[PDB]
RNA sequence: CUGAUAACUUACAGGACGCUUUGGCUUCAUUGCUUUUCAGGUGAACUGCCGAGUAGGUAG
């Protein structure tokens, strides 16, 4: 269905329902949903984050029991953002390393044309990362 | 003591701006860049990635134009202000204050924050009226902490002496060259100062080859040279030298008028002190701290008018 | 005017911001000197009244 | 093509005229002119009444 | 409940012709804008994988 946030940091709350979905489709190993933001704001990502192709599992039942719930486009992953950031730009000399690298240099003037993040982490490690999501 | 419609001194402490270079291996410089994002532009700046340290560089001079007003109609108010300076020297001595502003040189107070995470930062002072063998401080985060440590060093009188015959002569001049050498870890933080804009982060720039380049204000580098003010009641952090003394992290004025100890309340004591400093009884710590905080606003230059 | 504190300016509306914008001219980074020139004409102008 | 900083031509004669140490307090060689001011210490020496 | 009551001003029309303002001219001597000034909130968005890839992809 489509979920609706009411009370509020949707942007940080629909980044939580993704990784029920991440740890969801490693106990059966899917892949056959799609993922659908209908209010995609120029600022925020909306109060309704929908699944198409969740309503009964362990997170969105106590999620539900309070007074808060309900229960074309391309929403793809894009990574090439996260070497923009110049912790990664260090890396990337590591990797192609594998030589001058004082001849590799800065950018300078970089332009990004509506990105948008939603902050998480992984559960092997303790290791934290970002999902950037653009249409 | 009636202060003038028109007064004002000249700084006798001159900086400039500060230039980043990184050394590679090889033993090379290259001024060091930084970045800009649109998508409201915040420039990132950070250290390339097969560098071995970086360089930092600048010059003060110690002008001693405080000796007298550079401009002041009344000749009452001019011939008082010329005594406190020639008895200020006489029976306290500029060795307090040149301590002070030259330990901020001497160690890294003057990085402002680029200092925190690094393994040794080491400087260099090339002073001009001088013979040779340039003094160096070295490894500063352990050998040293405490003033005394500064006073280990094998040439430490010798220019303390420049600071004060430059306070002291009618012509005193002390050119200082001060060149810095951080070891940071790989990929690191830099922070250099940045523009002000009417309201993300923009860097205060140069051009230095044909390439920008961040650097440190010419301003941003005086305020931490004088940060020697810790004369303020129940004082615990030493602040920036000016009247009514602020403090920027807390937003509020220690030195407030209503204490009595800002800067135009003891300007009007100045006939006060001369009776003080004139007699054969060594003056208390309570009174000579007021001059030391006097004597660090006339080198800090300003206008001083009312009316 | 008189010579009191004024009241409005507490100790935070005393330690706030004043930004003010001034030509800043410096010599380059590795330069090694300045030139200026100029020219002077003395040239007997005092003799009589124009 | 570019701007550039200069010093007055009206700034550059008053430094050549600064002989004036004829006054009655002689120590610091005035700006010549009709009662020779000070822009130090903003009064005239060679005041009319002298 | 008004110097009260009541009240159709109409019809037609050619202003024209002509017209040399011109001559002369010295605005100009003199000049110091200065003194002083921290934009900060950068602990966030990590570390691998393929590829000759400073391009571009992908994992969690």
């Amino acid at each position: 269905k489509t979920i609706t946030f009411l009370p509020c940091n949707n942007e940080s709350l629909a980044a939580k329902c993704l990784r029920v979905l991440h740890g969801f489709n490693y106990q059966y190993e899917t892949r056959n949903i799609g993922v659908s933001f209908p209010l995609w704001c120029d600022a925020t990502v909306g109060k309704k984050i929908s699944f198409v192709s969740l309503l009964k599992q362990h997170y969105f039942v106590q999620m539900e029991q309070l007074q808060y719930f309900h229960i074309y486009v391309s929403f793809r992953r894009c990574q090439s953002i996260d070497k923009l950031t110049a912790a990664g730009l260090a890396r990337k000399i590591r990797r192609l390393e594998k030589f001058d690298p004082s001849s590799f240099a800065q950018k300078e003037h970089t332009a990004i044309a509506h990105y948008h993040s939603l902050g998480e982490s992984s559960k092997q490690t303790n290791r934290n990362f970002r999902l950037n999501i653009r249409m | 003591m009636k202060l003038p419609t028109n007064l004002a001194y000249e700084r006798s402490i001159d900086p400039s701006d500060v230039c980043f270079f990184v050394v590679w291996p090889d033993d090379r410089k290259t001024p060091l860049t930084y970045n800009s994002r649109t998508l409201h532009q915040v420039d990132f700046c950070h250290v390339p990635y097969g560098a071995s340290h970086i360089e930092c560089s600048f010059s003060v001079s110690f002008s001693s134009e405080l000796r007298q007003p550079y401009k002041c109609n009344s000749s009452k108010v001019k011939q008082t202000l010329v005594q406190l300076v020639e008895l200020y020297e006489t029976k306290i001595g500029w060795t307090e204050l040149a301590t002070r502003y030259l330990m901020n040189i001497c160690n890294g107070k003057w990085l402002w924050k680029n200092t925190r995470k690094a393994y040794c930062w080491n400087i260099v002072l090339t002073p001009w009226p001088w013979n040779g063998e340039k003094v160096g401080f070295e490894d500063i985060r352990t050998n040293y902490t405490s003033r005394q440590d500064f006073k280990n060093n094998k040439n430490w009188s010798a220019i303390v002496e420049m600071i004060k015959t430059a306070f002291s002569s009618t012509d005193g001049l002390a050119i200082f060259e001060v060149r810095a050498t951080l070891h940071l870890p790989t990929n690191a933080m830099v922070r250099p100062s940045q523009v002000f804009t009417e309201k993300s982060r923009v860097f205060q720039s140069t051009t230095i080859d044909g390439e920008r380049s961040p650097i440190l204000g010419a301003f941003k580098t005086g305020a931490a040279i004088a940060t020697i003010d810790d004369w303020y009641p129940e004082a615990t952090e030493p602040l920036r030298v000016g009247r009514f003394g602020v403090h920027r992290e807390d937003v509020t004025c220690y030195r407030h008028p209503s204490t009595g100890k800002d800067f135009f309340s003891i300007l009007q004591q100045a006939e006060h002190y001369i009776e003080v400093l004139s007699a054969n009884k060594t003056p208390a710590q309570e009174t000579i701290n007021d001059m030391h905080f006097l004597m660090a606003n006339l080198i800090k230059g300003g206008m001083f008018q009312h009316k | 005017v008189s010579g009191q504190p004024i009241k409005s300016a507490t100790a935070e509306a005393l330690a706030q911001g004043n930004p003010h914008q001034v030509d800043f001219c410096h010599v380059p980074y590795g330069a090694s000197h300045i030139e200026c020139s100029f020219s002077v004409s003395f040239s007997s102008e005092l003799r009589q009244p124009y």
